[PDB]
């Protein structure tokens, strides 16, 4: 049969009208159309060239490729909150959700400063956690994480959690932290040397996800936040994703790469891959259905401080 | 789950602008549409709510405290409040009590102010009475002193913070100045009076420069100088700028708060490193949203501290500013902490930035940068037209979980949720897009909420229904995809039991749903009465009733597919006729109300209770189904002035109304307002205000923090100290305790922390004035002699680099020969001899004072010399003095060598100020203490009553001594113990044979006090030391 | 010029002696101040009454010519102030604090610049040594 390429919005929104329109709510092309599509398209639309041309040859160590909006199914990195056989991806929706969020930082126990509030929440002062960083992430529940200064921050956030749940996460000590990815699975020579910039595969945060998330079978990034800008005691892990992410041309190729050589499509390597799926998303939802007495909304209050995850009392 | 009777205010008026205050006592008040709003800073949440006015309030100003506190005055709180019918209140605010009513014809009051002189009488206050008339009031009695008529517009006035005697008032024509002001006569005559060359926003004195003023305009801001009567001074904005709209000044640190048209705040502070004064921007804020519905009033700034600031906004809302120091003309960072050199910068102002200095003059030099920050928000009611419901009843069932939460509507598509036993926002959602019409409750925890679009010309109504879940807050719609055309719902009804609901239109028939399963029940066919009013019955079958147009009464009941509770059915009419129709005795009563239409009526909830309430078109009404009699009346009108626009019931014992203006009440059966105290209100976070307590425990909270090593360990608790009282008082002062900021109580926790700057936190925290400036200066001078703001207690050469300075300026805008004859006569008291002779020389030859001013010139340079033949030119001098002639002989006499005798001969004629100016700036410092010194007596005269200032002289002339013996006189025996133990600790003065009995002394009354308060362990510790005169406190109390 | 100095004394004291009114005490102030007795002058200077409107500029005069004895330091600013007043057109004034500060014939050029040779000749006579005055008395000769 065929493998196909889950997508979202944001690639389409991101002669091509002809066919633009077409994708704005048919969204079926074949690989037919693919032949004038690939044409038509010789940032976003640099890296899809080189994802298109990738998924034909090889990739058997025969299928005809089509997009749409079936034996494998492979999105790309980060899937936007507004929506979302084998699965290269997240297995449940929550696990692009602000619950995996917290999920990770639960595991691993360190992270940046988190505060989820629940909707209809009035906030009167400033947390004292949140006064010494300079920018702070604001992510909405379904909506897109933004940067904001932290000094007018009580007026916009009282007229956000009006309509939806809201997420705080500090940023930055001194201005615009620095976020640096790093593709997983993790091949054999990045796990000798010491820690560098160049070279963060060293890191106990990483040590630990290593040992319960299962990434040797799975393909994306994770990033990381230093808000002090090497020592290890200065990043902090702030998402995982799962897919090809399509944002810049250098973590293309090598995400695309490591797809080849271990080898994510064998159906031998496959198989192992149906029963690391059944068992994240158990423990997912044991975890999220735990602070809880499409996605389900937050009921009560959650602050993360010091690695450990409470109840916020006010 | 007890509950109090409150209220909640919303938006503001136009006529309370200019009503908010931030006393000494850290609460903020501002002036709602007819009441009284105090709340804090640090805590941001409503305290007490004010209830006497009969009108729009339009002026609220805090009490001064610049007095000593004892057992006879101790610490409290009081207010004053003016209204637009010219009536001024005088409030207690820890009991909500009025204290005096003061009331003077009917006009709008313009402006009303303290007194901060207040020696000798602590209640005396100054209003504006229009057109032309100033009344001072007394505060106790109610009593005027004197009344005063003028030929002007009075529009404000300001205090000179330096002299009392000089006022300043601010007219339609000018400026009319007064330097006669005293509480025993009324002013003399008009006064002196100075046009302008109409637009004046403001007019206030600056508490930072001696004889300084602004002038606020739209686009820009002008400082003028009083004996010249000359701008030295002007900050403009650029073209492209928002004009200003409030200026507020600064004391501690010479710097202004400034308030533009966007709601921007900016502080400039005076350039004091690399002619005329500028002032550069320093921090700014950001603006925010400008429509024609909303923008900001005015702001204000907190006096202790200075380092906050508050803005006020239309809508209701507080928003609250800090100001925070990081290590464009340098600033640099004070050498000493907290009065002498782990730190706190962001204590206050005075610890941020160092002290103000001369630009243009040659160890450790930090850079500081200044930022604010936002870090309260407050929120209110919104506009009005409400939708209020309330929870169902407690019940024996539910509870073990309930909670008196209240809903309100709005015409925006919001829900507001409050806890009524807290009085603080619960939840705030936003479902519907149109006006809420009614709110209706499925269970404890879920409620539903309609509304309903403008009618279009065929006069279809798109009609929204959603179901809400308040723990979530997920919202899910009711009917679904019911489209866009139908007709709109007026009203829904839930059963008691929460099981079938009922929608009914203006034609289509009557609906069933089910709550439980979300579905359409059973439809009425077409051939079906209109329905005008439907009701459940409280008693898996339910029963309700409905009434046609026409009259008839149906009862039809519901199994699967207008008042009523017990046996009593109550119906209204457009008439107001209230009938009482029972289902056992079948027997009708009619009982002419004689009102206007009623609009719905209600029972009160709880079995056994047969009370109602009745709401007609301008008043509610409560009545008695088992005897038909009459409980209590509320009439728009006649006993309340506001109207009603909802009713519903509280509690068994407590009902809810909401009126026209945006405010929503908790009364009684009798509706009568209650005076609701501080004592019994329930507080969620602590609040840090020793007012609160009772004056035998603030005093007592004081003498504990100011002795801290207690027993050698450090600690915060009264528990490890034996004070013999109630429980009740001991964890009021353990809760206050608890409720101090982290980095305050690390400071006390300070066992390097000495002694004199415990002194100084602990006057900062209670907020006084006099207390503080009585330790800034006593620790300086003390730390000085060991090893701006305040005009006579610099030092010698401090002071004489300024009025240098300050002279210079004078010199460059010279505009008439006027001006040029006092800047030469200032020049040449100076001893600026040198530049004085050519500006001399400069007189045109058509002047008639030509001859006197050539011969004078000629006689300074040749003067310089002192020999032999000076003795008739004193002789002459001193002729002058004689004659009449004072500052022009004055002149002669400092010009040769003689100063001191100068400064005698102003003292003999009344001129202290100017002798005080002349000594510090010339003669020794050997001579100069003798003439202040004489000043000093001067002003303990029983006549002049300014001991204060006296202290203060007595301290910068170094003689402790005799600073130690009037505060034993005056009965300051709290001061007194702490400077002699100061004293001894900095080696001022040792105990030998003569002092020993005055320090003996101190330390018995000192142990007295503390015993009359009730503190026993401070008693014993200063007896002790006492000596000889502590032994029989020793053992009289052991 | 010695005969002629006893001669000016005897009638400047004549004239003291019966002095009537403020118009004539100033004149005999200016006689006085002119004609060296400057010891004497002081106390006749210390006598206007205390409502007089030129009580200030007397009382100056008293102290400047009491402290003016000297003629050292600070000799320039007076030389100033004198040819300007001289300039601005009040020439007895300034003739006479010429004549008070240290010198005459600077006064006598001054004098017969303005066409005032007989004042100027009386001056020459009663003042100035007879080595200067014989250069002013050839200059008034020729002028003659």
């Amino acid at each position: 049969k065929r493998i196909a390429f889950l997508f979202d919005s944001t690639l389409t929104a991101f002669n091509l009208k002809s066919h633009a329109v077409t994708m704005f709510e048919v969204g079926k092309l074949s690989d037919e159309s693919l032949d004038s599509f690939l044409i038509e398209l010789e940032d976003h639309a640099l890296t899809l060239r080189n994802t298109i041309l990738f998924l034909r040859h090889n990739k058997d160590l025969g299928f005809p490729l089509d997009l749409l909006r079936y034996t494998l199914l492979v999105s790309m990195a980060p899937l936007t909150n507004e929506i979302r056989p084998q699965h290269i991806g997240p297995a449940i929706p929550e696990v692009s959700s602000v619950w995996f969020k917290l999920y990770i930082y639960h595991v691993t126990g360190q992270g940046p400063p988190s505060l989820l509030l629940s909707k209809g929440t009035r906030l009167r002062k400033l947390p004292d956690i949140f006064q010494s960083y300079d920018r702070l992430l604001i992510t909405s529940w379904g909506h897109d994480p933004g940067v904001v200064p932290t000094s007018n921050v009580l007026t916009m956030l009282n007229d956000a959690l009006t309509h939806s749940a809201v997420l705080i996460q500090g940023h930055g000590l001194h201005g615009i932290g620095e976020t640096v990815h790093v593709p997983f699975p993790f091949d054999e020579t990045e796990l000798q040397g010491e820690f560098t910039r160049v070279n963060m595969g060293v890191h106990k945060a990483l040590q630990i996800l290593r040992n319960r998330v299962d990434l040797q079978h799975l393909c994306g990034y994770v990033t990381m936040l230093n808000a002090s800008s090497t020592t290890e005691a200065d990043w902090v892990p702030l998402e995982l994703c799962f897919g090809i992410p399509l944002f810049s041309s250098e973590l293309n190729r090598k995400v695309c790469r490591k797809i080849a050589a271990h080898g994510l499509c064998r159906k031998e390597s496959l198989q192992n891959l149906l029963h690391s799926s059944r068992k994240l998303s158990l423990q997912v939802l044991n975890f999220v259905h735990s602070f809880q007495e499409g996605v389900p909304l937050p009921a009560k209050n959650l602050i993360f401080k010091d690695g450990v995850l409470s109840e916020w009392s006010g | 789950f007890k509950v109090s009777a409150r209220t909640l205010t919303g938006a503001l008026n136009a006529h309370n602008k200019a009503a908010v205050d931030w006393g000494w006592q850290g609460l903020i008040a501002y002036g709602c549409h007819s009441l009284v709003v105090v709340i804090d800073s640090i805590t941001a949440q409503t305290l007490q709510v004010l209830e006497k006015h009969k009108a729009d309030v339009v002026k609220v100003k805090w009490a001064r405290e610049n007095y000593h506190h004892n057992i006879g005055s101790p610490y409290c709180l009081r207010l004053a409040s003016a209204d637009v019918n010219g009536k001024i209140i005088v409030w207690d605010v820890a009991a909500g009590v009025a204290q005096c009513e003061i009331q003077e014809h009917a006009k709008p009051i313009q402006d009303v102010q303290w007194l901060w002189n207040q020696d000798a009488s602590r209640d005396l206050l100054l209003a504006i009475h229009p057109p032309n008339y100033i009344v001072l009031w007394n505060a106790d009695t109610g009593t005027k002193l004197w009344k005063k008529s003028y030929a002007d517009n009075i529009l404000s006035f300001s205090f000179d913070p330096f002299d009392p005697s000089h006022l300043t008032l601010l007219t339609s024509e000018g400026i009319v100045f007064i330097s006669d002001f005293s509480p025993s006569k009324p002013p003399s005559g008009p006064g002196k009076k100075v046009y302008i060359s109409n637009d004046c926003l403001q007019l206030a004195y600056l508490p930072s420069k001696r004889n300084h003023m602004l002038l606020l305009y739209p686009r820009e801001i002008l400082i003028l100088d009083l004996e010249v009567n000359q701008t030295v001074g002007v900050i403009a904005i650029e073209r492209t700028g928002v004009p200003f709209l409030q200026v507020i000044p600064c004391f501690q640190r010479d710097g202004l708060f400034c308030l533009h048209e966007n709601g921007c705040i900016t502080l400039r502070v005076r350039r004091s490193y690399n002619q005329e004064l500028t002032y550069d921007l320093r921090s700014q804020c950001d603006a925010i949203r400008v429509t024609k519905t909303v923008r900001p009033f005015s702001m204000v700034c907190c006096p202790v501290n200075e380092n906050a600031a508050a803005l006020v906004v239309s809508d209701g809302r507080v928003m609250i500013w800090e100001l925070k120091s990081a290590v464009v003309s340098p600033l640099y960072s004070p050498v000493s902490f907290c009065g002498i050199p782990n730190k706190l910068p962001d204590l206050s102002l005075d610890n941020m930035i160092g002290q103000s200095a001369i630009a243009g003059e040659e160890s450790i030099l930090r850079e500081v940068h200044l930022k604010f920050l936002l870090t309260g928000l407050l929120s209110g009611l919104p506009a009005p037209q409400f939708a209020i419901r309330m929870c169902p009843p407690l019940t024996t069932k539910n509870i073990k979980m309930y909670q008196p939460l209240l809903a309100v509507g709005t015409s925006n598509g919001s829900v507001l949720v409050y806890h009524l036993t807290s009085g603080l926002l619960h939840k705030e959602l936003s479902i519907h897009s149109c006006e809420v019409k009614g709110i209706e409750w499925t269970s404890l925890t879920s409620f539903l909420s309609f509304a309903t679009s403008t009618p279009n010309n065929m006069g279809l109504v798109r009609n929204e229904l959603q179901l809400v879940d308040l723990p979530t807050g997920r919202s899910i719609a009711f009917r679904g995809e019911r489209g866009n055309d139908e007709s709109a719902i007026e009203m829904i009804k839930v059963s008691h039991l929460k099981q079938y609901l009922a929608v009914v239109f203006r034609d289509k028939p009557l609906e069933l749903w089910d709550v439980r399963t979300c579905t359409l029940l059973r439809e009425m066919s077409k051939n079906f009465p209109t329905i005008t009013a439907l009701e459940w019955s409280p008693s898996a079958r339910e029963h309700f009733v409905f009434t046609d147009i026409d009259g008839q009464v149906y009862h039809l009941t519901v199994e699967g597919n207008i008042a009523w509770k017990g046996d009593t059915l109550v119906l209204g009419d457009m008439d107001g006729n209230l009938n009482f129709w029972d289902l056992k005795g079948r027997v009708s009563r009619g009982i002419p109300t004689h009102r206007s239409w009623v609009r719905k009526i209600r029972f009160a909830p709880g079995k056994g209770n047969q009370k109602l309430i009745a709401m007609y078109n301008d008043g509610a009404e409560v009545w008695d189904t088992k005897e038909v009699q009459m409980v209590s009346s509320l009439r728009s009108g006649r006993n309340v002035t506001f109207r009603i626009l909802d009713v519903d019931w509280c509690t068994s014992d407590k009902v809810i109304l909401a009126s026209d203006d945006g405010c929503i009440r908790v009364l009684e059966m009798s509706m009568k307002s209650a005076c609701f105290r501080m004592d019994e209100q329930e507080l969620t976070e602590p609040v840090w205000c020793p007012y609160l307590l009772v004056p035998r425990a603030s005093l007592a909270l004081k003498a504990f923090l100011l002795h801290q090593p207690w027993n050698g360990q450090y600690s915060l608790d009264i528990s490890h100290v034996d004070y013999p009282e109630n429980e009740e008082i001991k964890n009021l002062l353990q809760e206050q305790l608890n409720s101090l900021s982290n980095d305050i109580k690390k400071l006390l926790l300070d066992p390097e922390f000495t002694l004199l700057q415990r002194c100084l936190l602990v006057s900062r925290l209670y907020g006084d004035e006099s207390e503080l400036h009585f330790w800034t200066v006593a620790a300086h001078y003390l730390h000085s002699l060991s090893q701006i703001c305040y005009d006579v207690l610099c030092e010698n050469a401090y002071f004489q680099k300024f009025q240098l300075e300050r002279v210079n300026l004078q010199e460059v805008k010279r505009s008439t020969y006027d001006h040029t004859r006092k800047c030469t006569d200032q020049l040449l008291l100076l001893g600026q001899t040198d530049r004085a002779v050519q500006l001399l020389l400069e007189t045109s030859a058509d002047n008639q004072h030509y001859y006197c001013d050539s011969l004078k010139a000629c006689l300074v340079t040749t003067v310089t010399s002192s020999g032999p033949s000076q003795s008739t030119i004193k002789l002459v001098a001193t002729n002058m003095i004689a004659n009449g002639k004072l500052a022009e002989g004055v002149q002669l006499l400092c010009l040769i060598d003689k100063a001191a005798d100068a400064c005698r001969y102003l003292q003999t004629y009344g001129e202290w100020n100017r002798a005080a100016w002349l000594a510090k700036v010339r003669l020794n410092p050997e001579e100069c203490a003798d003439v202040l010194r004489r000043w000093v007596d001067h002003l303990c005269s029983p006549q002049v009553n300014q001991k204060s200032k006296a202290l203060l002289v007595l301290l910068s002339l170094g003689c402790f001594f005799s600073v130690a013996e009037t505060l034993h006189s005056m009965r300051y025996f709290d001061r007194a113990a702490l400077f002699v133990e100061a004293c001894l600790k900095y080696g001022a003065f040792e105990v030998t044979e003569d002092t020993e009995k005055l320090i003996t002394a101190i330390y018995a009354d000192y142990a007295r006090s503390l015993k009359n308060l009730g503190f026993k362990q401070g008693a014993v510790l200063f007896a002790s030391k006492a000596g000889a005169a502590g032994k029989d406190l020793l053992n009289e109390l052991e």
